[PDB]
């Protein structure tokens, strides 16, 4: 993607300026770049475009705010910094959404009294078993 | 959920709504941070597509 070194440079420079408002966008473009490139990692990029959009949204904001604090004397690389930052942002988002739709399942399974006789047994067990599996976590 | 007997539907409207509303707040929030305008452009785009 992008030379980690030049990013160190730009961020050192925004450090120095913040020692005085905005920041350059070179580093910001690179952030978008790296977020979207990680998105194509193998554990993710697996299920759902729609989610993935919001995921990356999360991660981007997270990196934005978290750039505020990045030492140079230690952690001589900002690449991995933003990498794991977005990583955690993503897992946060996905857990939220997973248990949301889980909640939906839970609400569902608590309604079998609709109209008359002749119910079903096959499906209900599966909503149940998922609504259990997710709840295991 | 409709739940009106049989298999159950998902009434997926809210979802869009949900994600839609989501981006909106994000937009503000990121404007609230004085974000690099390139990415504010990006979020405007996300909102419009939503």
């Amino acid at each position: 993607y992008v030379n980690n070194k030049e990013l160190l440079q730009a961020i050192i420079d925004w450090k120095t300026e913040l020692a005085n408002v905005r920041q350059n966008d070179t580093i910001g473009l690179a952030i978008m770049l790296i977020a979207e490139g990680l998105s194509k990692r193998f554990n993710f990029s697996g299920y759902t475009q729609s989610w993935k959009q919001e995921m990356i949204a999360d991660g981007i904001e997270a990196s934005i705010k978290g750039l505020h604090n990045f030492d140079e004397t230690k952690y001589k690389n900002p690449h991995a910094y933003i990498t794991q930052a977005c990583f955690n942002a993503f897992v946060q988002r996905i857990k939220k959404e997973r248990k949301e739709v889980a909640k939906k399942y839970s609400y569902f399974v608590h309604n079998v009294y609709d109209s008359r006789d002749d119910d079903m047994v096959a499906l209900v067990d599966e909503t149940f078993i998922q609504d259990i599996y997710d709840k295991m976590t | 959920v409709p739940l009106d007997g049989g298999r159950f539907a998902t009434s997926d409207l809210n979802d869009l709504y949900r994600r839609v509303i989501n981006r909106n707040n994000r937009l503000k929030r990121l404007l609230d941070l004085a974000a690099p305008d390139i990415i504010v452009r990006n979020e405007k785009r996300m909102l419009q597509e939503a």
